């Protein structure tokens, strides 16, 4: 059976390395996130409505009236939360254990990883609330820092002088449209790696040690998707507010701003770059290739060694790099003041710092302890 | 540069400690009474009440107790009818105009979501409601203004609304001001989150299926890895 | 083999024809509609705002700051010489009335809205990453690029301004 | 060698972004470019 | 019990059968339980 | 110096799960040639220390200490060879600039 | 696919059916040991960039502050 | 009606920790006033005082109150 | 390269019978009719609101203030008219040639179609019209007519007693999401 | 055939600058039918 | 047009309704901008943002 040839092959005989650990099940919680908010969307689509008039009132009756809507909108925010968890989670596996020569798999990746981040800006703008509309506002702005493409540009997505229902309108079509596209390319990243198979901790050549993945993956996937509902649950049923924002709960005022505005979480490491470098231009470039020095990881792998199981001082480093990226995380959420600014500057000095020139040179000095340089 | 209000505690903190809803009751007696003459509950309909801490016919009292015009008449361009279950509360200063102009241009909030809207809601409704302490020195409010060490700028338009023994409970209860700002502390929660009960009680039944679901799932998985787990390679060159 | 080629080149020179149409309508669409457009309408009563008074209109979206200041801001505004003003430009230049300054009532830095008479400077602050504006909305302090935009303000007379 | 596989595409190479280039301007109907 | 696997296991239908008989009535019975722990739990603060 | 390398040794750790240096080479295609070309004896020991290598990790246990590598023991079997394989490939190279 | 997937030679490997063995053999028993042991070989290259974010937040929490501190000096 | 608040108050004022803050506090009120020329509010010494005393509060009135 | 072997695999060289007629293009211009359609979809509801209050009032929006919005609007309804003509040729090529003896892409095919009238259904229920709400009521009415079950399951999809605001906006996320179901 | 015709690259300039004339040619006589009509 | 929107302003008008065409949309077809905008000063409209004015 045509189907079936591609079902049994791809899912159930894919043969997979058999110590691969926990962090591999990740990408796949990912998958079953992204139908969570697919499926979950879809609930929250038959009862929104994107008219500026009665945007904060159709979430308000989503959450009030909507018979377990209020479930299903927190399922959907909390949802959106664990996604970037795991996606944070996913591309530091990717990091860590050297999956990023696989190229094509971490381009598909990283194109991804821009397509979430739009869909979740977009989304958080939809509900309308004061938290929504100066957020929106803020980083569309900041589309406003090209000098001679970038003004229009920005009235363009704001379909209008600043902000307002013609944006809505259009950010709701958008954030509707683009998970299918995700769900697209994450076949397209699907496909680019089964050409390849999977990586292993340890950065061996694991084709002496294949198993099925009916068996053995599958049912740790099950585990996996039971934890990881657990922790969602858990965090919409009795901690439903905790990754949110009071402020978003107020309607959406053009002539109050919000005095404590800051992105969610996810968004903030960018944040804080952005804020640190003085020019706005170079603090784009910067946020932008916050995300992009990603995309630049392999082609800096000056290792003999794919993995780092057996590099001690680049596992340093990379805790360094994780380190101050939980630096850059809170430092977004701190106001503009000393010394917040300053540790800004480094932290993102030092993430570009470690990323670009320390890693390359850690392993040219790990192959030469082993003497193989 | 705020005051950080503290931590009370609440009774719904509780994990599973569902709201009073005896103390709701007396909470919106306190919105009813004092609170609905300048803030408007938008998003809370009578209707909303029956479940919580009224019973149906008893809300249809309530309901009946404003009213409520309606425009569309046959020839008239209204028709004023006694509150009905679905009819939503009533809001005062229809425009929000009307508010600033008798608020000193301050809009009073609606208190639909206002727990959820401020940071640490239910402390700063508390601390606001009995924060209005003496003002310091060098302090210089403008026209119509008090002094409440949490709000934002210690400025709050809202003079002080809870006088001791401002309204009486119907309950009983001593009308002390503390044990009405509790209450519609309760009641604006309540109010900000309608399913706070119900979702609770989803939590619990959703804590003991994990408890049960994930040994089994982690046995299941350990038997079917298990015989890789115990599979002994040897290396025998011939 | 030259007549086949040339036949495409025409053909193709079509095509591009027809796709440039199309992708310019569909831009347009989303780019600003008529009644976008249709928005610029703007008045204002002077008498509105008292001396020292930054008052909101919303004009065109953004919210619209049509301020007032006080003696020291209509007086002390042009004793920030050049060198002491963070920006090039001039003071008064921005109002033709100094008691009157409007703007538009966007903080340049990444847009936000600005917190009139609070900050370091005075005048105005931008909340989301500290920008201090002064009475003359000029930015002062802070990582705020340019000056608050000065709109097309009509002074038909001392008691209603009508932008337009 | 490999100098000479550089000269033979510099032009042709310029032609390819000129080509675009010409339909560039003409796509992005920019009077203010050409 | 060799009779459980005998007779509600060996047959893969008889096993979804069980599971299916069981699960019609676990609801009946978790639900309940839990309600009423809840109740307990929340004993006084309830609409009563 | 060996003091650090021997340090260096236990750090990184290959050898607790029996593998040496060369066992712990990425598959570059270079590396793969090198591979190829070892004799079949060094090429089937090798795949039983990758292989016992990933059963270990598989059950995150490493190899009783006794049968640890050693660094004194590690013998290099690929690196003789894989010289050859770049020696081989840059030659090519530089023809090719010509 | 299995099959074409890789050369190997004169590698036996026993292994025992799932219900013949029990689910958690030694579980806690050397599963503390295991995990303890692992802990050790991984503490000193993960705990101590972690420690020195709680310094620099702590740090920047009480710098902060202090720095909100009103100078004595102030409007005196 | 006693306000439980209202003695509550008075109990954590009474906790010496506090007691020693809200010396501070007057001797910055007394301060301010005396001082002609200044700006500088004891608000500041006013917050740290409150949350002392609010924290104590915190620890005792949920339970007075009904 | 693994993303280009199945595009020449099911584009470039595939081989293909060389006495195929013109109506083996139709399906082609079905696949393109879609991607139309799903493109002015795209473009219509960057501006619809699907507010029983506000519907008829967005489409004229649309119409009347939108640059060229009138175009999208009537690209859409006359590319599902389109749709609907090339799948009816299409149908009856299948018919006429035997090609329904390829079971499996027969019946995919019968899938497809039920998928494509539903959206059809639904998306001229969409602009709020006189004609829109009387024709939904009507064929949800079809429902009904299930023996024990149907009164439910009209007043499910309905959302309420009878097709209200409650049936606008889930028929809009159906509307909007069918087609990518369609895609795949 | 010597000048936009030989080779891939001579043939992508024509078609870029032709089409940029088109354009405005096609709409000018557009413009004279569609007033002529009307 | 420009004739047949005159019927509507002085006889029609008064009783049916033309909500979806607005003073805007005659500028180019029928009407100047200065005769447009001198037609819609014709007929006053309800605001009500006035402090207390609604
Ligand atoms: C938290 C610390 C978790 C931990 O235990 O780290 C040490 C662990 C050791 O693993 P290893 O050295 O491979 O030995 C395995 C032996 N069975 O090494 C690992 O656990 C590697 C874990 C890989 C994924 C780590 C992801 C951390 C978060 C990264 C977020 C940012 C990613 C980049 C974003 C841009
Ligand atoms: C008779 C008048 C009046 C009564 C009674 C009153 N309020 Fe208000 N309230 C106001 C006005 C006016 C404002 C606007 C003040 C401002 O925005 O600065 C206001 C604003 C507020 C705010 C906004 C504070 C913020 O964070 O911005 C809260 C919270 C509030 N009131 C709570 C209450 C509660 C809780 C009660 C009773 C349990 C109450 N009010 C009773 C007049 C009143
Ligand atoms: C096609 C599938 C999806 C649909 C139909 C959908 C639909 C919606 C709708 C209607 C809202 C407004 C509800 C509200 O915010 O009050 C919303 C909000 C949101 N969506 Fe989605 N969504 C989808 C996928 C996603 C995905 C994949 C993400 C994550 C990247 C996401 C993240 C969000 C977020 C963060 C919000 C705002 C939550 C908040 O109110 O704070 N959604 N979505
Ligand atoms: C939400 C978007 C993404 C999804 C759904 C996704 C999904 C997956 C899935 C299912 C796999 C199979 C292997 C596994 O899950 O462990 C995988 C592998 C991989 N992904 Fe992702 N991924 C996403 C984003 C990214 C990003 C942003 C990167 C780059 C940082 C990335 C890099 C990789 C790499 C390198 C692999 C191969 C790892 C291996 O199998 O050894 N992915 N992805
Ligand atoms: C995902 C792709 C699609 C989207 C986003 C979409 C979106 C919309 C929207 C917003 C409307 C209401 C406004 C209007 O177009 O008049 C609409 C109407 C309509 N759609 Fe779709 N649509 C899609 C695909 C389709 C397809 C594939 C068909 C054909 C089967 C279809 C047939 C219609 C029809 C007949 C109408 C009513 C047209 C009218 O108002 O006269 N649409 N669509
Ligand atoms: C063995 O190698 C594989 C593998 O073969 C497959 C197919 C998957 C894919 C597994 C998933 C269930 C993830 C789902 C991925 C998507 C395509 C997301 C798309 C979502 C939809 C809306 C459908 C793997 O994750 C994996 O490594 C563990
Ligand atoms: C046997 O010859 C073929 C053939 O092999 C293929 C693939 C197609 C398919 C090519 C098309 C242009 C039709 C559209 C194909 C799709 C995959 C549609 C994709 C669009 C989506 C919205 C999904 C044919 O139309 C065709 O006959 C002419």
């Amino acid at each position: 059976h045509p189907l079936f040839k591609i079902i049994n092959h791809s899912f159930i005989d894919l043969p997979a390395p058999s110590n691969i650990s926990s962090w591999w099940n990740f990408g796949s919680l990912l998958g079953v996130c992204l139908m969570v908010q697919i499926i979950t969307g879809l609930f929250l689509a038959m009862h929104y409505t994107s008219d500026t008039m009665t945007a904060f009132s159709s979430v308000t009756h989503i959450c009030r009236d909507v018979n377990y809507g209020w479930l299903i909108r927190y399922m959907h925010a909390n949802g959106a939360s664990m996604f970037f968890i795991c996606l944070f989670l996913h591309v530091g596996r990717g990091l860590y254990y050297g999956s990023y020569t696989f190229m094509e798999t971490w381009n598909i990746g990283v194109l991804l990883l821009f397509a979430v981040m739009a869909t979740a800006f977009m989304g958080y703008v939809l509900p309308w609330g004061q938290m929504s509309f100066w957020g929106a506002t803020v980083i569309t702005n900041l589309l406003s820092a090209i000098p001679y493409i970038g003004t229009t540009l920005v009235e363009w997505i704001w379909g209008g002088f600043s902000v307002d229902k013609a944006t809505l309108t259009r950010f709701f079509a958008f954030h509707f449209i683009l998970p299918f596209i995700i769900a697209a390319l994450a076949i397209v990243h699907l496909l680019f790696l089964h050409e390849t198979g999977s990586n292993n901790p340890t950065g061996l050549n694991s084709d002496a040690d294949k198993i099925p993945f009916h068996p053995y993956y599958t049912i740790k996937d099950i585990l996996g998707i039971l934890i990881m509902f657990l922790i969602l649950m858990t965090l919409v049923l009795f901690f439903p507010d905790m990754l949110g924002d009071p402020d978003n709960y107020m309607p959406a005022n053009p002539l109050n701003t919000p005095p404590h505005i800051k992105p969610e979480w996810y968004f903030l490491f960018a944040y804080a770059i952005l804020r640190s470098i003085p020019n706005k231009l170079g603090g784009v470039l910067a946020l932008i290739l916050s995300i992009l020095i990603l995309a630049l990881m392999p082609f800096l792998h000056t290792s003999k060694q794919r993995s780092l199981m057996f590099r001690p001082i680049t596992q340093i480093l990379y805790w360094i790099l994780v380190a101050n990226l939980l630096i850059l995380t809170w430092i977004g959420g701190q106001p503009v003041e000393h010394p917040f600014i300053i540790i800004g500057q480094l932290a993102s000095i030092s993430y570009f710092s470690i990323i670009l020139i320390l890693m390359p040179i850690s392993g040219i000095i790990e192959d030469k302890m082993l003497k193989l340089y | 540069l705020e005051l950080h209000p503290p931590s009370y505690p609440w009774s719904h903190r509780g994990l599973l400690s569902s709201l009073d809803h005896t103390s709701i009751r007396r909470g919106f007696q306190v919105y009813k009474q004092v609170c609905s003459s300048c803030h408007s509950m938008d998003y809370v309909a009578y209707r909303h009440l029956v479940g919580v801490c009224y019973t149906e016919e008893e809300a249809k009292a309530l309901a009946e107790e404003v009213e409520v015009q309606d425009g569309p008449n046959d020839d008239g361009e209204m028709f004023m009818r006694p509150g009905k279950l679905s009819d939503y509360f009533p809001k005062p200063y229809p425009n929000p105009e009307a508010a600033r102009a008798a608020n000193n241009g301050a809009l009073p909030p609606d208190l639909s979501y206002i727990v959820r809207a401020r940071h640490g809601g239910e402390d700063y409704v508390f601390s606001l409601l009995t924060g209005y302490c003496e003002p310091p020195t060098g302090v210089s409010l403008r026209e119509g203004l008090y002094f409440n060490p949490y709000f934002p700028g210690q400025a709050i338009g809202m003079a002080p609304p809870i006088y001791t023994e401002v309204l009486e409970y119907d309950d009983g209860t001593p009308a002390t001001m503390s044990q009405v700002a509790k209450d519609v502390a309760t009641f604006l929660r309540w109010a900000s989150e309608p399913e706070h009960d119900h979702r609770k009680r989803m939590g619990l039944k959703m804590l003991l299926m994990m408890g049960l679901l994930l040994p089994l799932t982690y046995a299941m998985k350990r038997h079917k890895w298990s015989v890789l787990k115990s599979r002994k390679l040897a290396y025998r060159p011939p | 083999k030259g007549f086949s080629y040339l036949v495409t080149a025409t053909t193709t020179v079509g095509v591009a024809y027809a796709a440039k149409n199309v992708v310019s309508q569909f831009v347009s669409s989303m780019s600003a509609s008529a009644d976008v457009l249709a928005m610029s309408k703007i008045e204002i009563k002077l008498s509105d705002i008292p001396e020292g008074k930054n008052m909101a209109f919303k004009w065109r979206g953004k919210p619209l700051f049509v301020r007032h200041r006080t003696k020291k801001e209509i007086d002390q505004e042009a004793a920030v010489e050049v060198s002491q003003l963070r920006d090039p430009q001039h003071d008064l230049d921005r109002v033709k009335k100094p008691e009157w300054v409007i703007l538009i009532g966007v903080c340049t830095h990444l847009g936000c809205v600005p917190i009139a008479n609070a900050g370091d400077f005075g005048g105005y602050y931008c909340p989301c990453h500290g920008s201090h504006y002064d009475a003359s909305g000029r930015i002062r302090k802070g990582p705020a690029p340019l000056n608050l935009e000065v709109p097309a303000y009509e002074f038909t007379s001392d008691d209603v301004v009508v932008v337009g | 060698r490999y100098r000479e596989l550089a000269r033979n595409w510099i032009p042709t190479a310029g032609m390819w972004g000129t080509v675009g280039a010409v339909g560039l301007v003409w796509a992005t109907d920019w009077r203010l470019i050409l | 019990p060799s009779r459980l696997y005998s007779l509600l296991f060996r047959r893969t239908s008889t096993f979804a059968l069980t599971i299916a008989v069981g699960a019609l009535f676990f609801e009946r019975a978790f639900d309940q339980g839990a309600d009423a722990i809840y109740e307990h739990i929340n004993e006084g603060k309830l609409w009563k | 110096l060996d003091g650090f390398r021997k340090w260096y040794y236990n750090a990184a750790g290959f050898n607790k799960l029996g593998l040496m240096r060369d066992d712990t080479l990425h598959e570059t295609e270079d590396v793969k040639e090198a591979i190829r070309r070892l004799p079949e004896d060094l090429y089937n020991d090798r795949m039983f220390r990758i292989k016992r290598a990933l059963d270990l990790t598989m059950r995150h246990q490493i190899l009783p200490k006794d049968q640890w590598t050693k660094y004194e023991e590690d013998k290099f079997y690929l690196e003789p060879y894989l010289k050859e394989v770049i020696r081989e490939r840059k030659e090519r190279e530089e023809w090719a600039k010509k | 696919e299995f099959g074409n997937l890789a050369r190997i030679r004169h590698v036996i490997s026993y292994s025992l059916s799932p219900f013949e063995q029990r689910a958690f053999p030694s579980y806690f028993s050397k599963g503390i040991p295991n995990v303890l042991r692992r802990t050790r070989e991984r503490i000193l290259r993960v705990a101590p960039p972690f420690v020195v974010v709680y310094l620099i937040y702590t740090w920047g929490n009480q710098e902060f502050e202090q720095s909100k501190r009103k100078n004595p000096a102030m409007y005196e | 009606l006693v306000d439980p608040l209202t003695t509550v108050r008075e109990h954590c004022e009474q906790l010496e920790k506090c007691v020693k803050a809200r010396e501070r506090l007057e001797l910055c009120d007394n301060r301010v006033s005396s001082r002609s020329q200044t700006e500088e509010d004891c608000t500041e010494e006013l917050f740290d005082f409150l949350h002392a005393r609010d924290h104590c509060v915190a620890h005792k009135l949920f339970k007075n109150l009904k």
